[PDB]
């Protein structure tokens, strides 16, 4: 069997899980209760896939998932809302306040008692697994939770588990925009924790979906909701594979065997292709061509980072529906003739093409057209080093004067952990420019 | 200054190493990785000195008095390290937050000095933030202005321990 | 879950706790006798905050109230929401402060102290999950500033780790009531700086510009102004009440606020005010929202922002609106008013947005500054403390009731160091 445990941590993180497990409900035709209507018509097959979903005895469906944070309020819409019935009873909530954007209460203070309960449920989900791919934790920096707690239940499951595979799905800070005034602080601190413990971690930018938002989807005034639901599709384009029938399927381990050529540089890059609205998907093909074109568009990036600043490491094509591979080796060789993408010198293969045949489903009230034809990238690339380089100015300028630095000391972290964290982050930065340049 | 603090006199050694003993015994003191019998609370030990001349013709009474300080600090602590729990790590976090504010000015104080003595002698002004905490606002005086004081670092040998015997050398460099 | 403790003291804290009463049980549908008749079911889901459940299904908030002057007590009980109280909670004796600061705390005040702690241990061990606390209070006068600043003191000796905000009515620039105000608001403001952790400073003066020049009242009386801080007080604690699609806790606000500890002295205010008469021409949207939080006009503290810097402001939103346009709304304010900011705190605007807007209003807003321009408040009761300490105007009250010189020598020391601190952010071109 082939299955993969799902974590959610702080606001953030459980808005998008519950765009992720709409989706998944939708995709396998599952009711808001649990209860499958397919079952019961056709009384065979295997619609209701072990990837996500448990079946128990009754015919109900109960998601592989464990939702965590230490506010009440975030999960407690959950409890009462259209998935009440869904999800089992345990949430794991900690009664009390939240980590205040506070890397230290997140990870000293108040991110432990409840540590022990978490790493309890994700223990018994995982002894009633066969076959565990790995772990999907969606978190953001900038929140005190999502950074400390993220650290310490990350360092936990290395220490237990190890070798079994751990992604993460995390939203960096935008480069302008922003709703915390201590969120560096709290991005440099979590360096450590997204660098040692995680073995491929996907970045995203709120300012690059607003604008993906504006331009593609012709929406003046998007909200989260829209930004959740682009982050599920791309989840559920990249797991796909484990679930639906495919000529060229891909799983994690291979995924990953292919998109880290050395330890240290597990940071690619996310994108969606055919991301247009009603209206526009008429007057438009939508071949295979025209979506694998639009990926390396850098406008269409979901990071504020510029690709032809830097070089392309690998890339992966997951494509889904109705794909014949003689058009994605097209699509390959007239995107290989272009010299305005550069590819290092040091990795002629460059792709890697995954092809699943279930097309992408449409959720009602949602804003994607419905396709044929759909295709996500990911790709290792240098110039996310940039990225990090206007972050990091950042800090600086907010550690030159030790501001809001007593909040942290006062909560059990010390002063010297800045100045690790941050000499740490250059390491990083600057293996990034060394294995960009040209051999010799 | 301290109000009501039981300022006490002594005539010969034996009556204030009595008093030194007790002081000793009085103190706040827990085990810790680190160290078995860290200290939890920063100490100062302050004699007051007088000395008096007595000749109706050519002497003053009560002619000096002078002020002994002598000032013992918590260090710093990793709590990963430290493994405190509890009432230990609140102890962590205070000694921390005082000496964090002592490194503040001790900075602040550093720059300011040598900035008006070298860039041109302008003394436009220089906010120095004594009062963010009870440790560097009784010792006011001692840090600046009126008073002759010394630095004592203490440093660790080992390799384990760099980080922390680096940013000692520094603050004394800055001290 | 989280609770909240609520103090008054004084008259002024007295009549605006009663109006913020008021206007707390409308947000939630409680009767004036203490039955819910609300119809949204999110209304009773956090109401612990406030309101402890009595045994016959009522609510009873979770509020004491102080004075030495029994008038105060007696025009709360016999009022709209006076019932709603719980009596044991109406502590009080007799031969009020008049007006002197070492009365409220040191001679009679030390006395009420006992039964005022007494009660407020007794609420607060009830509490699941305690918050902070809040008090209500005027400076300028007797038994509120020297009360409240005795019981911040003893509860911060209590309770070390939990939220301590204040709502401060300050001394007027040019408005008095009292002969004395400088020497109270001195002492409070030196007993405020080192035992808090918010302190949202309101300004006679302010409210009445408000009253008159946005709201076009031309008779407004001190209802209209408990009003206006009674939606401030309700704005500041949206979050813990109701759902949001960006949360923020009052520790939220606390840690990206004060940038240093002795620095927590915030400008309030609220928007959307309007005219009663221009309600059918002015749009409601967030960009005008915007423009009204930060035009100096409307702040609460009658200091103009413009004379100095914002260290940080938080900003939160009450009603269905789009994320996209209120970030790029923040950015925008920043980016056009780029010398009203400082430069070494990059991207200095909290956000917060609940989903639940107040009664009858589509949208609303509620926006706290922490600017450098506060200081010129403080200096001016300064200098009028000097024009009397100077000559030693009326001290032999003061010393009468077991004072000394020393002690507003001090606290001059404690004000001026303070408004040091915040003239040294003051000035732009930190070089030279
Ligand atoms: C057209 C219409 O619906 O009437 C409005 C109205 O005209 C305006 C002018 C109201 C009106 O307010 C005033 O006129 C006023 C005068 C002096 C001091 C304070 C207010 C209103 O009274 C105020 C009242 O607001 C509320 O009811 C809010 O829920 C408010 N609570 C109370 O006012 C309240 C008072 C006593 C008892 C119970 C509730 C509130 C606001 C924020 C947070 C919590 C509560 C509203 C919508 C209006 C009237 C009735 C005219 C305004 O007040 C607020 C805060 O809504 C003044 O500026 C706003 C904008 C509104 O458009
Ligand atoms: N794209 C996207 N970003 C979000 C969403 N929710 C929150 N964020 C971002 O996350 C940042 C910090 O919020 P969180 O990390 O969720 O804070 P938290 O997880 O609740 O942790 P605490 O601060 O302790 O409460 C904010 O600045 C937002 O910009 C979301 O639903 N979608
Ligand atoms: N905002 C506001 N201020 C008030 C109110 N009543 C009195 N004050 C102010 O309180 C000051 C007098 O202080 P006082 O209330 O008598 O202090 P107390 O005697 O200790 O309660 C005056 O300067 C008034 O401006 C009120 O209802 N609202
Ligand atoms: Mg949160
Ligand atoms: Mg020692």
């Amino acid at each position: 069997m082939r299955e993969c445990i799902s974590i959610h941590v702080g606001q953030a993180g459980v808005q998008i899980g519950n765009a992720c497990w709409e989706l998944y409900c939708l995709e396998h035709g599952i009711q808001p209760d649990g209860q499958m209507p397919s079952d019961k018509t056709i009384g065979g097959g295997d619609d209701s896939f072990n990837t996500f979903f448990s079946e128990t005895g009754a015919g109900k469906h109960v998601p592989r998932a464990v939702f965590v944070d230490l506010e009440p309020t975030v999960i407690d819409e959950v409890r009462t809302g259209t998935y009440r019935q869904l999800f089992h009873p345990e949430q794991l909530i900690t009664g009390k306040e939240d980590a205040a954007n506070n890397y230290a209460r997140g990870h000293y203070t108040i991110g432990k008692e409840i540590i022990d309960l978490v790493l309890d449920r994700i223990r018994k989900l995982a002894d009633q697994c066969t076959g565990l791919q790995g772990f999907l934790v969606f978190h953001s920096f900038g929140g005190g939770t999502g950074s400390g707690f993220t650290s310490l239940l990350m360092e936990r499951l290395s220490v237990d588990y190890g070798k079994k595979s751990k992604l993460e799905f995390s939203i960096y800070p935008a480069p302008q925009v922003s709703t915390a005034v201590v969120e560096p602080y709290n991005s440099i601190l979590t360096t450590h924790t997204t660098l040692e413990h995680s073995d491929c971690a996907f970045m995203v930018d709120n300012e690059a979906i607003y604008d993906i938002c504006r331009r593609n989807l012709d929406i003046e005034r998007p909200t989260y909701t829209n930004l959740n639901r682009l982050i599920s599709q791309i989840v559920s384009s990249i797991t796909a594979s484990l679930r639906f029938d495919g000529a060229l399927n891909v799983d994690l381990t291979e995924f990953q065997t292919n998109l880290v050529p050395y330890p240290r540089i597990h940071f690619p890059l996310a994108t969606y292709a055919p991301v247009i609205s009603a209206e526009k998907a008429y007057h438009e093909q939508l071949s295979v061509a025209e979506i694998t074109n639009a990926c390396f568009e850098p406008a269409n990036q979901m990071v504020k980072c510029d690709p032809r600043h830097g070089k392309y490491m690998a890339c992966c094509l997951l494509y889904r529906g109705d794909v014949v591979p003689k058009d994605v080796n097209a699509a390959i060789a007239t995107i290989k003739t272009k010299r305005s993408i550069q590819f290092v010198d040091w990795c002629p293969t460059g792709f890697k093409v995954g092809i699943n045949y279930q097309p992408p489903t449409v959720v009602p009230g949602g804003d994607l057209a419905k396709v044929q034809r759909a295709v996500c990238m990911l790709s290792n690339t240098t110039a996310i080093a940039e990225a990090w380089a206007r972050l990091d100015h950042k800090f600086d300028l907010m550690y030159a004067k030790r501001a809001f630095v007593h909040w942290y000391v006062g909560e059990g972290m010390e002063e010297g952990e800045f100045s690790e964290a941050r000499e740490d982050m250059a390491a990083l930065e600057k293996d990034y420019e060394e294995v960009g340049v040209d051999s010799v | 200054y301290v109000e009501d603090l039981s300022k006490l006199a002594v005539t010969s050694y034996n009556d204030i190493q009595d008093l030194m003993d007790s002081g000793n015994k009085a103190r706040t003191v827990a085990a810790t990785n680190m160290n078995e019998t860290s200290s939890r609370s920063h100490a100062v030990f302050n004699i007051i000195f007088t000395q008096k001349r007595h000749d109706a013709e050519t002497n003053i009474t009560t002619e000096k008095v002078s002020k002994i300080s002598l000032v013992d600090l918590a260090g710093s602590e990793r709590a990963d390290s430290t493994g405190a729990k509890g009432t230990r790590l609140k102890e962590g976090a205070n000694i921390n937050k005082s000496l964090t504010t002592l490194g503040k000015v001790i900075s602040a104080l550093a720059e300011m000095d040598s900035g008006p003595n070298k860039n041109k002698k302008k003394k436009k002004t220089d906010f120095i933030p004594y009062r963010d905490s009870v440790l560097t606002w009784l010792l006011r005086e001692n840090l600046g202005g009126n008073s002759r004081t010394a630095m004592v670092a203490a440093l660790s040998p080992a390799d384990i321990n760099y980080d922390e015997t680096l940013s000692t050398l520094r603050y004394a460099d800055r001290a | 879950m989280r609770e909240i403790v609520h103090i008054q003291a004084g008259q002024c804290g007295n009549q605006i706790g009663a109006k913020f009463w008021e206007v707390i049980s409308d947000e939630h549908g409680i009767d004036p006798t203490g039955s819910y008749h609300g119809d949204s079911d999110l209304q009773l889901e956090r109401i612990n905050v406030y309101y402890n459940e009595a045994t016959g299904n009522k609510y009873v908030p979770r509020a004491i109230l102080v004075d030495l002057e029994p008038g105060t007590m007696d025009s709360v009980r016999s009022g709209p929401f006076g019932q709603i109280f719980r009596p044991d909670n109406f502590v009080f004796g007799q031969s009020g402060a008049g007006n002197n600061w070492a009365k409220g705390h040191y001679t009679e005040g030390a006395e009420l102290v006992d039964s005022v702690l007494d009660v407020v241990r007794k609420e607060s061990e009830s509490c699941d999950c305690l918050q902070g606390f809040q008090l209500t209070h005027s400076l300028g006068g007797g038994t509120g500033s020297g009360m409240g600043t005795l019981l911040i003191s003893k509860i911060r000796e209590e309770y070390p780790d939990r939220i301590m905000n204040t709502f401060s009515v300050m001394p007027s620039p040019k408005v008095s009531d009292t002969v004395v105000e400088p020497y109270n608001a001195t002492l409070s403001v030196h007993q405020l700086v080192e035992n808090t952790d918010e302190t949202y400073c309101i300004d006679n003066e302010a409210l009445y510009d408000i009253c008159f020049r946005t709201l076009k009242l031309t008779t407004p009386t001190y209802g209209d102004l408990n009003h206006l801080v009674s939606a401030t007080m309700s704005g500041v604690t949206t979050c813990l009440r109701f759902p949001g699609q960006l949360n923020a806790d009052l520790r939220k606000l606390a840690v990206n606020m004060v940038p240093f500890p002795r620095l927590h002295f915030f400008m309030p205010g609220f928007a959307p005010l309007t005219s009663r008469g221009s309600q059918q021409y002015r749009a409601l949207t967030v960009p005008e929202l915007t423009q009204q939080m930060f035009d100096s006009k409307n702040m609460m503290a009658a200091c103009d922002p413009r004379h100095g810097r914002y260290l940080t402001v938080a900003a939160i939103f009450r009603g269905r609106m789009s994320m996209k346009e209120v970030d790029e709304q923040m950015l925008n304010v920043q980016n056009k008013n780029s010398s009203y900011f400082v430069e070494w705190i990059p991207n200095n605007v909290k956000t917060a947005v609940c989903d639940i807007p107040p009664r009858g209003l589509k949208m609303s807003a509620t926006f706290i500054g922490n600017s450098t321009a506060i200081q010129e408040l403080f200096k001016r009761i300064s200098e009028q403390f000097t024009a009397m300490f100077r000559r030693k105007a009326f001290l032999h009250w003061y010393t009468g009731e077991g004072m000394d010189e020393m002690e507003f020598t001090e606290a001059e020391s404690n004000m001026n160091d303070l408004v040091s601190e915040y003239q040294q952010y003051q000035d732009a071109t930190a070089d030279e």
